[PDB]
Parts: structure tokens; C-alpha cells; sequence
């Protein structure tokens, strides 16, 4: 439906909380396929299986391979804004 | 193969 903007707070150590799949070289988006329970995704909220990832930290993903968005996304720090779309 | 990559982050 809509395009939300959701934060994502957590330690330098923690991972997101989240797993993707998708990407450029499959013809598909970045898509969350699990949240994975009491970790920064789910604590935070607002992040679901089937989102599409459009953008994290204001960083476009909707071109990336596989690899480049799962780069992108495990050089986050702290604050994480993430631009999704359910599809 | 067809099959999509998974990866946790």
C-alpha cells in the first residue's frame, strides 16, 4: 500500500533483525522475508515479510544485486531510517 | 539455479 518511513534504533553490534531476499540479478526487489522476534526490527516495529526495502539511510536499493543491499545494510550503525513499501 | 539468495542482516 503506502510508502511508510520507519526508524530502526539499536547498538553498533546488534544486526538489524532482519532477513532479505531479492535483488537486481533475480528481477525482484529487496524483499524482507523474516523479522526475526525480540531483535531491532521487531522491538522497533514497523518492518514486515513482503516489504520491499526502498531505501535505508536515504541510500536507493531499488537496483542493487543481492550482495550490494546486504552490504549496504550491515554498514548501518545506530539510527537506521528505512523507506519500504508492502507489495 | 533460479533460487533467490537469503541473507540475514
Amino acid at each position: 500500500g503506502p510508502i511508510r518511513k520507519v526508524l530502526l534504533l539499536k547498538e553498533d553490534h546488534e544486526g538489524l533483525g532482519i532477513s532479505i531476499t531479492g535483488g537486481k540479478e533475480h528481477g525482484v526487489p529487496i524483499l524482507i522475508s523474516e523479522i526475526h522476534p525480540g531483535q531491532p526490527a521487531d522491538r522497533c516495529g514497523g518492518l514486515h515479510v513482503g516489504d520491499a526495502i526502498l531505501a535505508v539511510n536515504g541510500v536507493n536499493l531499488r537496483d542493487t544485486k543481492h550482495k550490494e543491499a546486504v552490504t549496504i545494510l550491515s554498514q548501518q550503525r545506530g539510527e537506521i531510517e528505512f523507506e519500504v513499501v508492502y507489495v | 539455479n533460479s533460487r533467490w539468495q537469503v541473507t540475514r542482516v
